[PDB]
RNA sequence: AUUUAUAUACUUCGGCUACGUGUUC
RNA sequence: ACGAGAACACGUAUGCCGAAGUAUAUAAAU
């Protein structure tokens, strides 16, 4: 959807990335999404498991906590709108859309990785 | 051929899995010195069956930023969860800003990887034979993974920077307890590097390690406390090796100094650049006032 | 003419990483999406090991021509000769008891051990994610023994049981020198599926 | 179109290939294109599937990320202009042109393979 | 609590429609 | 009452044979 690419280009300010965000600040983040990526890729049906719903809730927990730690993490998590998309994934109970979100976050990660000091 | 190898853990052993446990899933008990890992499924199912999930959410989701109110025990106590109930929601326990977890198997039991055990063996063999084609003589040496290790031999330990003046490091690592006996099977495809050959080689590495580096930390309270308690004069006849993390780089003084400067340039340039204009790893047990160094254990063949 | 069925189960004692398709995944089916042991790996391991256990000359080492009994048992048919493989080694399937065991014990179907690459005198680390079939997994396998000549069944099954034993004392798959790939054989049953050959006095450990 | 051959000959500098590029640096690359090659060769109509559009986006993800890792990969991916051709393929929704791009990249791979140390 | 993120080698090698048979009574 | 009229390019046999997705490099430093 590459709107992530557009926002990342809009976030290279005069240089800094998201005003002090580094890819290693994202460690716990992509680790959680990849762990969920595995547990979901194992599943068969698109109808999500309900401990999987619990795991998505726990992921939102990690989001709110990372945002609490750092201001740059807060800015990143707010502008690029992780938060409504997680909410709608929780509301939808669809696996394929979960992987769509996964590729979304991975796109953010890769593009930022190439877009650095 | 094939041989069974026993491992007796003299001190804390760490094999990093890369999981740094965060401000969650533990209860650090200041007054009793135990940290309680919490099962995710049972805890959240308790949150759901008592309709405390919603309150727990807003508690965690609003970080009070108050250091006394940024744990899990305070969150549980604010909901007045019984101590008997709380103790049941504990998956497993060990005697903490973060916590680095060990490697665990498919059933979350801990085992020694074949990589780390062989990796330390390779570090020893390279030194003894100055890398006498040791890269080629891998493919004909085979190490099997250890058998599982029950939880009862796991504990928390702080990393201490043991110099002439001791300093405490901020972070904690999980380790296998003292005197734990560990099994694994060895396979030999080349008779040239026989079993006695391996034992003598690693012993010689230990002796060179002593007369280069382990004599230097004397006059330190903990240092002489550890070295004498471990009996390192007799250990020169004993078969000892540092495994995985927690061991210094050294596992002439001028070349060592230059190499250390280059390594620290590559490592700490992002946090402490003081090296460019310029330290032993140990664990001190509050229970016993006994400091151990992380890594060493006896190895015996059969 | 007859055929003899060799059936059993393989359990997995340490990690298993066949990795034929390759962070670096393993070979997995696409009907049900569970890992499998390709029969090609079974046959390659068995052939190489049983061949090396008897003689192996450098001229023998040259072009995959080996002693007469392996060339009979597994088949070569290039050197202007008539010989077809007398064993039909199939694929291995992650059995149903394992399905239910891990499903009702909530244990994953595969671990993911992390690795590192400590460079000498540089101490810079290079990470690595790798995936492996968990311990205790069991697969079911079948071998079909065609009977071409009546008088060599006994000796061929003696060689087959030696192959199974030597495999039991060796690894299977990838990275076996770093401690993953140990297997063990149990629950072997021998039946005559087509014909009038007797399968009573015949045993495999 | 063999202009790939021309650029590869222009890229043999005094010897090195793309200043430190190796064919094995391309592993993930040709693996992705071949995987897409299979999924597309299965299709019937030239009108591309829209999860196929998503897959092309994911391919562009792999491109920037590989470029981010290595400088030689960046030089290769920039000069020989993978990037506009992927963009126009995404804009065109045509299968046959997708296979045309596929043989383009395979031509690059083969010629480089014969064009080595 | 702070940097990596799979790395270089090989990406199918060997060995290349025969017979009744064409046409007439 | 057409150099016409009858008339299956038809019948027997495969993509097989042998090949292991391998072989190296400890989740580390303060």
């Amino acid at each position: 959807m590459t709107f992530a690419h557009e926002v990342v280009k809009s976030n290279v300010k005069n240089q800094v990335l998201f005003n002090g965000l580094t890819t290693s600040k994202l460690r716990n983040l992509m680790e959680q999404v990849n762990r969920l990526y595995t547990i979901a890729f194992n599943s068969n049906e698109d109808q999500l498991n309900e401990e999987f719903i619990d795991e998505l809730e726990y992921l939102k927990i990690k989001f709110y906590y990372e945002a609490g730690r750092e201001k740059s993490v807060d800015e990143f998590l707010k502008k690029t709108l992780m938060f409504p998309i997680i909410d709608r994934v929780i509301k939808k109970e669809s696996k394929k859309f979960f992987l769509d979100y996964c590729k979304y976050f991975e796109a953010l990660v890769a593009y930022a990785k190439y877009y650095q000091k | 051929k094939n041989y069974e190898v026993v491992i007796k853990t003299l001190g804390p052993i760490h094999i990093g899995s890369g999981q740094v446990m965060k401000k969650q899933d533990y209860i650090y008990d200041f007054y009793n010195s135990k940290v309680y890992m919490i099962n995710g499924n049972k805890l959240v199912k308790f949150l759901k069956r008592k309709n405390l999930l919603y309150t727990y959410q807003n508690f965690l989701r609003y970080p009070p930023k108050n250091p006394r109110e940024n744990g899990l025990k305070d969150y549980l106590d604010a909901q007045n969860v019984k101590q008997s109930e709380w103790e049941a929601f504990v998956s497993y326990s060990e005697k903490l800003n973060d916590l680095h977890l060990m490697v665990r198997d498919g059933q979350n039991k801990v085992y020694l990887p074949g990589s780390s055990i062989k990796g330390a063996i390779k570090t020893t063999l390279v030194s003894k034979y100055n890398n006498e084609k040791n890269k080629d003589i891998y493919s004909k040496i085979k190490v099997s993974d250890s058998k599982p290790i029950d939880e009862s031999n796991l504990a928390i330990y702080q990393k201490i920077d043991i110099n002439k003046s001791e300093k405490s490091m901020p972070l904690y690592r999980e380790c296998i307890d003292v005197n734990t006996e560990i099994k694994f099977k060895l396979t030999i495809e080349d008779e040239i590097y026989s079993i006695n050959e391996i034992e003598q080689s690693i012993q010689d590495f230990y002796k060179n390690y002593y007369d280069k580096w382990l004599v230097g930390f004397k006059e330190t309270k903990g240092g002489r406390r550890f070295a004498l308690e471990g009996g390192i004069p007799d250990v020169l006849n004993q078969n000892i090796l540092f495994l995985g993390a927690g061991t210094g780089f050294v596992s002439n003084r001028k070349q060592a100094k230059q190499d250390s400067f280059e390594i620290l340039t590559k490592k700490f340039r992002g946090t402490y650049g003081k090296m460019k204009e310029i330290a032993l790893k140990g664990t001190t047990n509050q229970s016993r006032h006994t400091s151990y160094q992380q890594g060493m254990c006896k190895v015996s063949f059969q | 003419y007859s055929k003899i069925k060799i059936s059993g189960t393989i359990e997995v004692v340490t990690g298993l990483h066949i990795g034929g398709g390759g962070d670096s995944p393993v070979v997995r089916d696409l009907q049900t999406k569970l890992p499998i042991i390709p029969g090609s790996s079974i046959k390659g391991k068995m052939r190489n090991l049983l061949a090396k256990h008897f003689g192996l000359k450098m001229k023998q080492e040259s072009h995959n021509q080996d002693d007469e009994r392996v060339l009979r048992l597994f088949g070569s048919s290039e050197k202007g000769n008539i010989q077809r493989a007398r064993l039909q080694i199939s694929d291995a399937f992650f059995s149903e008891k394992t399905k239910e065991h891990f499903a009702q014990n909530d244990i994953a179907y595969t671990e993911t051990k992390f690795e590192n690459t400590i460079n000498r005198l540089t101490a810079v680390a290079n990470p690595r994610q790798i995936e492996r079939v968990t311990r205790g997994s069991e697969f079911d396998f079948v071998f079909i023994y065609n009977v071409d000549e009546e008088s060599q069944v006994e000796d061929d099954f003696e060689n087959i049981e030696k192959a199974i034993h030597l495999l039991e004392n060796d690894y299977l798959g990838g990275g076996g020198t770093r401690g993953n790939g140990r297997i063990q054989f149990k629950d072997t049953n021998i039946e005559t599926v087509v014909g009038e050959y007797d399968s009573t006095n015949l045993k495999i450990k």
